[PDB]
């Protein structure tokens, strides 16, 4: 289940506008769980530093 | 990003 996907850091994946889901690894993770809070959740077009560490 | 939710009802 896509829902099922939760902040990997917390597991709580309740927080509906801070849980934001990398696409390229990542599973779940929350903008404060990550680095500096961003400002909002991306429209889609976002990666977590685990893909970034990559290259 | 992708926003995603969890919830549990009881
Ligand atoms: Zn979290
Ligand atoms: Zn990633």
């Amino acid at each position: 289940a896509v829902d099922l996907y939760v902040c990997l850091l917390c597991g709580s994946g309740n927080d509906e506008d801070r849980l934001l889901l990398c696409d390229g690894c990542d599973d779940s993770y929350h903008t404060f769980c990550l680095i500096p809070p961003l400002h909002d959740v991306p429209k889609g077009d976002w990666r977590c530093p685990k893909c970034l560490a990559q290259e | 990003a992708r926003t995603k939710q969890t919830a549990r009802k009881s």
